[PDB]
RNA sequence: AAAGCUCCUUCGACGAGUCGAGUAGUUUGGGAAUGCUGCUCAAAAUGGGAGGUAAAUUUCUUCUAAAGCUAAAUACCGGCCA
RNA sequence: AGGUUGACCUCGGAUCAGGUAGGAGGACCCGCUGAACUUAAGCAUAUCAAUAAGCGGAGGAAAAGAAACCAACAGGGAUUGCCCUAGUAACGGCGAGUGAAGCGGCAACAGCUCAAAUUUGAAAGCUGGCUUCGGCCCGCGUUGUAAUUUGGAGAGGAUGCUUU
């Protein structure tokens, strides 16, 4: 998967 | 044809919680 | 996001995809009036990233320009000087036509503000703009904090002073030993270096 | 840091400081590469495919031409960084092409 | 009308001391938004992806079936983004997307 | 030389109003002081040395204290500004002594600071308490916090015997040597190379 | 509910017919090192610009363009008051 | 009823509801365009001059402005202006001539906002109309309005105190 950013 | 008072005096929401956890405070310096 | 794709396919603009889309578009941007209103913008990263919401009071307004050179308007197309070495065919404008884009679409529409404009097709015989324009009468622009400063008379055709995008360049306002002329306004800097001082106890 | 030897001139001239080491500046980062940037650019070169200058250097790269292919590179972009650039950026495709079949 | 109501409750709740997630259940809904979906595709979370077929600009979708293909989801190009917009309560939806149903869905 | 081949006399400046521009200017210093009181008229300024070589022998006012130099005298950077004290994103520390000579400004600064509370009838910990709220206060920064010592001092008394031996061979010879090293290093690097390569081939 | 400080495995998106190159006109002290505009070509990812003599190779130092706002110190043969 | 009934998109009409622009002034300011007399023995490079005239656009100031800067130092640190740099580096038929900038001292100082991220357990955002002034509607908007982030960082964790 690609993420933009770390997520809460 | 100027702006309005309200509307040149809102600001930002991250300005006003800069403003209201930082201000301008009232401070002197010993000599 | 869908833009950061749109970002980087519009970066390819010779390949086969966007090649097409530019014809097509070409061909009806040339069917259409030289001035007209776009219901959306037809680049809407680019748009985005050079200031444009979709809220009541942004508009679009795309153009055509003539390109190529100037010509100066003598009879003839001679002068009747001293001999200048070069004909008028070779006479180039100082601005832009991006800037003089945005000069006619603000004097279309004198109601509202140029915000900025971008590129979107071009062929032969013209260049292809389109203009952001702000409402500074909508009270949506007005209560907006990221937005109200274009309400301030201060303002006032930014494009026909050179104060977008495309004027600070033509100015030349950068930083830097290669802009020592024109990084704080050309005739002003020729103003200072040519005001004779005389002080009282010289 | 390499001292600094305390001369007017010579090598390593220079007033001798203690030199600090510092944390690297976050706009310094410029041009390091991201995993997203790489997903959607190779995405959008599977989608888009190549320009027509870009075919031509790589059937003259396939045709082993390479000064040819770095002459017409370099009158295409420009810069002869560019050019050389654009050189291994296509021989990697050509790579991976062949790799592939 | 229904977001109203269930702020209604939620306040009641509060009121009466108790947490929002005691009187709301977690809900089932089509997603939508053209980022939003892009989003969930690039997380591998969508399950179905649904695509406009007269979307103006076409460049706004035209990664998108390459995009869903490279994730592994399944997609498909719909007639009406008018049609999808009566699904999300819009004029116009360019994509939908369903990510997780109800067991007796 | 003279340069008056253009039109000089439509861009000649006088200046018979430099002392009323000096009034009004002393006017403004006034009308921002009784704005300002208590505080001091200016901020808070660092203490830096001059470019280039010609310069590097004195010391100056700065534009700000840097990140760096804030964090290691425990001044939040949003607090800063606020209790007087400049602040400057671009400059660096690059050596240890202008980064502790200006920590150790801002600990003078911040124990000669008295900070009154945003509300007077509720103090809090890090406001000065009301009974140490009254001193002798200062209203000039640039003044009570001025650069001491710019330049070094140029005379010192030392015995003869700890007069040092000096650089063997001589400092003009130090000189001429290290300018001759600056001068052939690349041709040093050459020969060393096809020594080797030469070593290398006929071992 | 928001906000600050301290530490960190990891992540850390950053502006395209734009930059740049050639050519032409114009401009500059930058007629070897300037800027602007038109036509043609037309990018990259520790990448790009700059480092005032052209080029290749190896380094180094500085910033981070192609989006935007902002008082003061400055100008003033127009208007009003003195 | 389906040869019907509608949803969108684009383009129009209206003395539709509410607004806005034009002209004057133009000393100073931001651009465009642009001479010749003159000075070079004459005179097509040049000089006058990136000036006069012409055209467009603001304000009480304008403009510029928080580095794709200067530098090469033990490094300075947004912009503007004064002094100095300096008649210097540099440019120039057949030479008349032209001509900056970094540092340094001072005046004055002030910093910031977006685009590129999924709120996705809830478009949380906004114009307008009617109000009993509680709100209710017609809509805009997911082809993206709020909150969060802007490189000086930040996002995610850990951690224990502070702040309104």
């Amino acid at each position: 998967a690609v993420s933009v950013r770390k997520r809460a | 044809r100027r702006l309005s008072k309200e509307d040149a005096s809102r600001v930002l929401e991250k300005t006003k919680k800069r403003l209201t956890h930082f201000p301008q405070r009232k401070y002197a310096v010993k000599a | 996001g869908a833009l950061k794709y749109l970002e980087e396919l519009s970066k390819k603009k010779q390949s086969d995809v966007v090649r097409f889309l530019l014809r097509v578009r070409c061909w009806e941007y040339r069917q259409l009036n030289v001035i007209h209103r776009a219901s959306r913008p037809s680049r809407p990263d680019k748009a985005r990233r050079l200031g444009y919401k979709a809220k009541q009071g942004y508009v679009i307004y795309r153009v055509r320009v003539r390109r190529g050179g100037r010509k100066r308007p003598v009879p003839k197309g001679a002068t009747y000087g001293k001999p200048t070495n070069q004909g008028v065919n070779q006479l180039k404008y100082q601005r832009s036509l991006r800037a003089t884009a945005e000069e006619r679409v603000g004097r279309r529409c004198s109601n509202l503000r140029v915000l900025n404009s971008y590129w979107v097709n071009q062929d032969s015989t013209y260049k292809y703009y389109e203009v952001i324009l702000v409402d500074p009468n909508h009270k949506a622009i007005r209560r907006d904090p990221r937005i109200n400063w274009i309400c301030n008379p201060v303002h006032k055709h930014r494009e026909c002073r050179g104060l977008t995008s495309t004027g600070k360049k033509s100015r030349g306002l950068n930083k830097g030993h290669r802009f020592n002329k024109t990084r704080a306004g050309r005739r002003k800097t020729w103003k200072r270096h040519n005001t004779l001082s005389l002080w009282r106890y010289r | 840091p390499v001292e600094r030897t305390g001369l007017i001139r010579g090598l390593n001239k220079g007033h001798k400081t203690t030199r600090r080491v510092l944390k690297e500046r976050p706009s310094r980062r410029k041009g390091a590469q991201s995993k997203r940037t790489q997903f959607v650019r190779s995405l959008i070169r599977e989608v888009a495919g190549l320009a027509p200058y870009e075919r031509r250097v790589i059937e003259l790269l396939r045709n082993g031409k390479d000064k040819r292919a770095r002459k017409f590179s370099k009158k295409k972009l420009g810069t002869f960084g560019r050019a050389k650039r654009k050189c291994e950026e296509l021989q990697r495709i050509i790579a991976e092409s062949r790799r592939a079949h | 009308q229904e977001k109203k109501e269930r702020l209604l409750r939620e306040a009641t709740a509060i009121k009466e001391g108790k947490k929002k997630e005691d009187v709301s259940k977690k809900p089932y809904t089509v997603k939508y938004g053209l980022n939003h979906v892009v989003g969930l595709i690039e997380n591998k979370k969508a399950s179905l992806v649904l695509i406009a077929n007269d979307v103006d600009p076409i460049e706004l979708v035209v990664f998108l079936p390459a995009l869903c293909r490279k994730m592994g989801i399944p997609y498909a190009i719909i007639k009406g983004k008018a049609r999808l917009g009566t699904l999300v309560h819009k004029k116009t939806a360019a994509v939908v997307a369903i990510t997780e149903v109800r067991s007796e869905d | 030389n003279n340069h008056f081949r253009k039109h000089w006399q439509r861009r000649v400046r006088c200046h018979f109003d430099q002392p009323g521009k000096k009034v009004t200017r002393r006017l403004a210093r006034r009308a921002k002081a009784a704005a300002l009181a208590p505080r001091p008229v200016d901020k808070l300024r660092p203490i830096v040395r001059c470019p280039t070589v010609k310069y590097n022998r004195r010391t100056r006012l700065g534009r700000g204290f840097t990140l760096e130099e804030l964090k290691a005298a425990g001044i939040p950077r949003l607090l800063a500004p606020t209790i007087g004290i400049a602040v400057d994103h671009r400059r660096k520390n690059l050596s240890e002594e202008s980064l502790a000579a200006n920590v150790q400004r801002l600990k003078d600064y911040k124990a000669r600071l008295i900070l009154f509370p945003r509300k007077s009838n509720k103090p809090k910990k890090a406001d000065t308490p009301k009974d140490q709220q009254t001193a002798e206060t200062t209203t000039s920064l640039r003044t009570s916090f001025g650069v001491e010592q710019p330049l070094a001092p140029g005379f010192t008394e030392i015995s003869k015997s700890e007069i040092p031996a000096g650089i063997e061979g001589g400092a003009y010879r130090a000189l001429r040597k290290a300018r001759s090293d600056a001068r052939l290093v690349g041709v040093r690097e050459k020969r060393a190379k096809e020594k080797a390569e030469a070593e290398a081939n006929k071992k």
